[PDB]
């Protein structure tokens, strides 16, 4: 996966995130045309029954959350990630960081993530404290012994009274923000 | 150099890969509008994280216009072939393959929607042709580029998956991996984005590629078709929206569950008022933590391809049922049986599925 955004001068607004499901998908690569094939159906529940069953000509569920945020009825901030189930959680902690901490938004994208979908399963980034660790496992959290890196939030938000943009992007990948400042 | 903060007075672009943002960035200098440069920017991307994402997958963009002030969301999230079953996913015995088999099988392919996608994006908003457009990606294929740190990562860590197909050609040539920053050659995907070009989307969804493409699936045990091919559309979606601190957010319906889910968790910890703790206090990775497990459980449970099933969406962020859930959390203890909640006494109707735990 991977989430990208663009503003313009006119007020178009993107933000999208985009995918083949694991890296390089199922590996297989479309013979003399050089096209990489998807394994989204994996995205399906294995065992069917539930929501989320196989059925031919059904979506598998995702879990890409391109957003975009408005304030006085206007786009203000774009918001997307890759990274499987941990998506949702990555768009939330930037928001989050941005919004209910007030925190400038290079550094909300860089603030220490985690993730945990159940008892048996966690990740956090390099900068959450090893007491915090510590103390949480204590109570029967299970985050393991080793960071890894969460996600990939590519970010712009618009000042609409300055007319400005800002971009971001996410130091987890090499991406780049470019700002366009036309001569006319 | 790139950067990876930057601001500007008639647009901004920001990408994963600073050839793409510069490609995106140059369609807007040259007086294209922000979707001409997203359908750029799929396309380099394709060419230049190729383990990311392109043509042979699907996405979710999300596109507010200027113009009408609508937004909406193009869903070229991929399809299941015809011939796809709800065990398909099961050996003899009825039990799940091993995930890490799974990945690898023709099972697993399903029918692609990005390039469908951008032509739908063109045809709405674009001041740009396909042609236009596809050509900076065209020359990276045909000429190459020089492999970045993540990119290099991946065909080390995925060679015995790239060794078995015709990948193998384009990642491992001689039998070994690329390494950074040797140059990617892509003349295969050049030669198809300039069938794309020349003939349009039925390069790709009709044809000989299409053809080629089922008959490749096929060979490696999934179902699909020429017709499944054929058949694709994407869909337009009505984003979702939800109110918090002062903002409106549009975010992404089922078949996501990152829009639900996302407006689910902040309702539930815009409650705990976190800013009151320390940005990297353990109370506050605890109610993550706690957030995320009840979360990710309804997910687990109600969530799917509403063409399909009956999600219960008005239930799941009722704030009543916001109410319960944020209940069921404490500082002091963790939920070590967090489970679904019960969104069905929120709204009206029930569930079309049961309810089945999966693996792991």
């Amino acid at each position: 996966t991977t989430h990208f955004t663009v503003a313009d001068r006119w007020g178009n607004v993107v933000s999208y995130t985009t995918t083949i499901e694991q890296l390089f998908g199922t590996g297989i690569m479309v013979p003399d045309y050089g096209v990489i094939l998807n394994n989204e159906l994996t995205d399906f529940d294995a065992i069917p029954g539930g929501a989320n069953e196989v059925q031919p000509n059904k979506r598998p569920l995702s879990s890409m959350t391109p957003t975009i945020l408005f304030k006085d009825d206007k786009p203000v901030l774009t918001v997307g990630s890759p990274g499987g189930a941990t998506i949702i959680s990555s768009v939330l902690q930037t928001i989050l960081y941005h919004i209910e901490y007030g925190m400038e938004l290079k550094a909300a994208v860089e603030e220490p993530r985690i993730y945990t979908n159940s008892m048996s399963s966690y990740r956090y980034e390099d900068g959450v404290p090893k007491d915090v660790l510590s103390k949480l496992n204590g109570m029967g959290h299970k985050f393991g012994t080793s960071p890894v890196d969460i996600g990939n939030v590519q970010s712009i938000s618009i000042d609409h009274e300055n007319g400005t943009f800002k971009g971001v992007a996410d130091s987890s990948r090499n991406g780049a923000a470019i700002g366009i400042n036309l001569k006319r | 150099e790139y950067k990876q903060v930057d601001v500007g007075k008639d647009g901004m672009v920001a990408t994963a890969h600073p050839l793409a943002s510069e490609i995106g960035a140059d369609v807007l200098k040259k007086g294209g509008n922000a979707i001409d440069a997203a359908v750029a920017i799929q396309f380099a991307l394709n060419v230049t994280e190729p383990m990311m994402s392109g043509i042979g997958g699907g996405g979710f963009m999300m596109v507010y216009d200027g113009k009408t002030k609508d937004t909406t969301i193009i869903d070229s999230r991929e399809r299941a072939p015809a011939g796809a079953t709800p065990d398909m996913f099961l050996d003899e015995n009825g039990k799940a393959i091993p995930f890490s088999e799974r990945v690898t099988k023709g099972t697993a392919v399903g029918v692609p929607g990005t390039l469908k996608g951008l032509e739908e994006a063109l045809d709405k908003w674009g001041t740009r042709s396909m042609k236009q457009l596809i050509t900076p990606s065209i020359k990276l294929a045909e000429k190459g580029f020089p492999i970045d740190s993540v990119l290099a990562e991946a065909i080390s860590d995925y060679q015995e998956k790239l060794s078995r197909t015709a990948a193998k050609d384009v990642f491992l040539p001689n039998g070994e991996p690329l390494k950074e920053g040797d140059t990617l050659i892509q003349k295969d995907l050049a030669k198809t984005f300039k069938l794309i070009r020349s003939k349009g989307t039925d390069a790709f969804y009709k044809g000989k590629f299409a053809k080629t493409l089922s008959d490749t699936v096929q060979d490696f045990g999934g179902s699909m078709t020429e017709k499944d091919l054929e058949n694709y559309d994407i869909t337009i979606d009505e984003p979702i929206w939800g109110d918090y601190q002062g903002y409106q957010i549009a975010t992404t319906p089922p078949p996501s569950s990152g829009g639900i889910f996302l407006l689910q968790m902040l309702k539930i910890l815009d409650h705990f008022n976190l800013s009151q703790y320390d940005v990297r206090s353990w109370e506050k990775y605890q109610l993550l933590a706690e957030t995320m497990h009840l979360s990710y459980a309804d997910r687990a449970s109600y969530a799917g391809d509403p063409e399909f099933v009956n999600v219960p969406l008005k239930g799941l962020l009722h704030p009543d049922y916001i109410k319960e859930r944020q209940q069921l959390i404490n500082l002091d203890q963790v939920n070590k049986k967090p489970k679904a909640g019960d969104p069905w006494k929120y709204q009206e109707g029930s569930a079309n599925y049961k309810q089945v735990e999966q693996p792991k």
